[PDB]
């Protein structure tokens, strides 16, 4: 939400200005807001030609004379009582969402309390509307999802998460339960989650652990220790072992090193070096140094290593570390390299994964639609599309029914 | 509630 403001000169068009306004204190457009906002700019008049203008403004001065807190009225008579010359103040009012490569964005004409009334029809309803609880969770951003909450508890004095985990079932209340919840939280629960087995859900820290950045790592890290009152970092210790436990609790920490100005050649050089030293090179191999280099260092700087890896290996990195080390350490080196190469791709390539064969990994193909939506889901679709040649909406189409379907293909945001 | 000008 950018707000500029602006003057605008209009000459009277044949019949008006050529646009359509919106609002006033008796005629609220959202929720508190007495504003008036162009609604239609008109298909070749005046408005339209001076540009500058755009469907969304919000007028604060005609001619000098403010339009705050007025009645529908007295607005239009100010309008109609101007001369054919009109100067007006107007207030651009772009948003922008968090990436440009989510899918799924901020509704433009947002209102929290409408947003949670009809939420409440749809659970007050016999067999409950399934339908339009997804149309609006999916189609808002997880930040309006947070503000349909809060109004949904003033409302009910019940919080929503609970009043649809009694209206929801199956696989659709995971995904709906999902975006309930901050990217912090869901990862924290979806971390909870793995290790709460003794066995633990390897495929899924790693999944995790390895994509995170230092930002969302430090934000899960603090939120994971106000729901289950143990650090994080203690837990991985408790349910891991060997250079796999190094390995995670290394990432985990969240600090690795920010993308510097400079790049360091020398430094790119002699990490590829030693990649190709403490591995392929020698009898046996150094984890510990091959844990360094890859956690520390900042991801640009690894892309750039990797390719100079190259220069001294007859292998490349992915290949180098299946011919080095087997089991939970392998498959960590393998992700984290996937992802410091290629994001998107790798979360294309776990989609297919695991939708490819018999039944769904649901759990997998959940939480990649909830936590990527808003991060970078058109770059993942863009490379499963030019990869596996059909999209991922018509993957999810396949393998996905009801509901649950409907809701990951909004998620995923269309096809390709 | 809209309104032409
Ligand atoms: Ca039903
Ligand atoms: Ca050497
Ligand atoms: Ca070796
Ligand atoms: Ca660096
Ligand atoms: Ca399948």
């Amino acid at each position: 939400y950018l707000v500029t403001e602006e003057e605008i000169n209009l000459t009277r068009g044949p019949s008006g200005l050529g646009f359509n306004i919106v609002g006033g204190t008796d005629q609220q457009y959202v929720s508190n807001d007495s504003g008036i906002y162009v609604s239609r700019i008109k298909e070749n008049g005046a408005a339209a030609l001076d540009g500058r203008l755009q469907e969304g403004d919000k007028i604060l001065s005609v001619n000098g004379q403010d339009l705050k807190n007025l009645l529908h009225q007295d607005a239009v008579d100010l309008f109609r009582n101007a001369g054919y010359a009109v100067s007006l103040r107007v207030q651009h009012r772009l948003q922008v969402q968090g990436s440009a490569y989510g899918s799924v964005k901020a509704y433009t004409n947002f209102d929290a309390e409408r947003d949670a009334l009809n939420i409440e029809t749809a659970i007050k309803t016999k067999g409950v509307d399934e339908v339009t609880i997804v149309n609006i969770l999916t189609n808002r951003s997880n930040e309006q999802r947070q503000d349909i909450a809060f109004a949904y508890q003033r409302r009910t004095k019940k919080e929503l998460a609970s009043a649809l985990k009694s209206a929801l079932s199956g696989h659709l209340e995971t995904v709906i339960l999902g975006l309930l919840k901050t990217p912090a939280q869901y990862d924290a629960s979806e971390l909870k989650a793995s290790m709460k087995g003794l066995g633990t859900d390897e495929d899924s820290l790693i999944e995790i652990i390895c994509s995170r950045t230092n930002q969302e790592l430090q934000e899960i890290n603090r939120v994971y220790k106000e729901m289950y009152k143990t650090d994080l970092e203690k837990d991985i210790i408790s349910d891991t072992s060997g250079d796999f436990r190094k390995l995670m609790v290394a990432l985990a920490k969240g600090r690795r090193a920010e993308d510097g100005s400079v790049i360091d050649y020398e430094l790119i050089d002699q990490d590829a070096r030693d990649l190709y030293d403490a591995g392929v090179k020698r009898k046996g191999t150094d984890v510990p140094k091959w844990i360094s280099i890859m956690t520390e260092r900042s991801v640009p700087h690894l892309q750039k290593v990797f390719d100079r890896y190259k220069s001294y290996s007859p292998y490349d990195m992915l290949e180098s570390i299946r011919k080095e080390v087997k089991g939970d350490l392998e498959n960590a080196f393998l992700n984290l390299v996937q992802c410091i190469q290629n994001k998107p791709l790798y979360f294309a390539d776990r989609l297919y994964d695991s939708m490819k064969g018999k039944g769904t990994r649901d759990k997998v193909l959940i939480r990649i639609m909830v936590s990527r939506s808003e991060v970078d889901m058109l770059k993942i679709r863009s490379e499963f599309k030019r990869k596996y040649g059909k999209s991922l909406y018509y993957y999810i189409q396949q393998d996905t029914k009801g509901d649950y379907q409907k809701a990951l293909l909004y998620l995923c945001g269309g096809d390709d | 509630s809209e309104t032409s000008v």
